[PDB]
């Protein structure tokens, strides 16, 4: 019991994260033990308060062209619908990776924690931006050749196929891959185009 | 799928008849309840209640 | 397999627009090899204040104000007795037509289905300041002679009647119809009731 809170959140958690280990297969993902909701709480997470006056109502300011359940929602059946019609995606493999930001009602009182989960969900800035911003030294960046040396020679070694695809793609910007932006392409303050 | 497996002893009197009989089972998939993998489920009954 | 996700994509409808307005489209995505549905984005959500923060709040929450009998739809008798509960009533015909701005069951969604989609009407107030604020030669005012002479003579013309009505309402001071206030006089957080 409280598994009722967790059936409403086997709906909504599941919003994080049970099928997430997609193409990199079948990981040790989000757990059913209730304390672990706060490991799903990792850094990159801001959630504005309930009678927000509005950073939460800004989600009404776009609401119209997103929702499912309009007494006012986006359910399981709406990222296991909407992302296929709004931001990205999922194989049964990556199913509730992205659909793990709604396996259960994104009510307005959950739009709250979906632009919350936008500035949160997938390993956000403190993880992604800092993956290389911590290898980095300062008001800086990381060297191209040294990052080639990494991707192949450091850790789980990758293929030629993997390097070439991530080479033509790499934002090489002055002999150095603009790491902060290779990650935060996904973030800042000037776009209202994708995800939502 | 099931996950359990078993044994019997059969004690006999002076004349050899069935008198004692002793069944034992060995081990279980006893672990998942507090860790289910993505797209897996738990022990049957929870979801039912 | 790779399919059960796609089974689920159809409950969006079952409470948003579609159960009135197949008009406002379910947009088909999800081609079975689920690498594919990363092409289906709605890229570019910006213009002037679509949800304006003192207006569309109220509209939607005036579903919780305009649904009087608390059924979940809006009847002919909802709009009426709820306007009567404020004051100025439409006749049943005026109401009938104002309901017939949608095909029938103006519920919580059909209401906002016509509400948001209608993006056009009058000019914005800051454009309306530019109206006479672009005629002034400095920081100053507008000489009254010039506002009288213009409204009658220039381009689209008023009648005497048309000016005099506008003139008892027109805040003349120092032979100068200080335009900035008259603009706010016509169109600020304006009057209720007339729609929905």
């Amino acid at each position: 019991m409280g598994d009722d809170e967790k059936k409403e959140k086997k709906k909504k958690s599941k919003k994080k994260a049970e099928e997430e280990g997609g193409d990199a297969p079948a990981a040790p993902p989000a757990p059913k033990p209730p304390s672990q909701k706060r490991r799903a709480q990792r850094s990159g997470s801001n959630v504005f308060a309930m009678f927000t006056q509005h950073q939460v109502q800004e989600f009404k300011e776009a609401f119209q062209l997103i929702d499912q359940d309009k007494d006012g929602f986006i359910s399981k059946n709406d990222i296991r619908a909407t992302f296929d019609s709004l931001g990205r995606l999922c194989t049964e493999q990556e199913l509730d990776s992205m659909v793990a930001e709604a396996p259960g009602p994104i009510n307005f009182t959950m739009f709250l924690t979906i632009f919350g989960d936008r500035i949160a969900g997938t390993d956000e800035e403190d993880v992604i931006v800092n993956a290389f911003n911590l290898f980095d030294e300062g008001d800086g960046k990381c060297k191209e050749e040294t990052l080639k040396r990494s991707l192949t020679t450091w850790g789980e070694k990758f293929s030629q196929d993997e390097v070439d695809q991530a080479l033509s793609e790499a934002p090489i910007d002055g002999n150095g891959l603009i790491d902060i932006k290779k990650f935060a392409q996904i973030l800042t303050k000037g776009a209202k185009e994708e995800g939502a | 799928s099931s996950r359990f497996g078993k044994f019997i002893r059969i004690n006999f009197d002076v004349t050899g008849y069935i008198v004692g009989a002793n069944i034992e089972t060995y081990l279980l998939e006893k672990s998942r309840a507090i860790r289910q993998a993505k797209d897996e489920r738990t022990f049957h009954i929870f979801y039912y209640l």
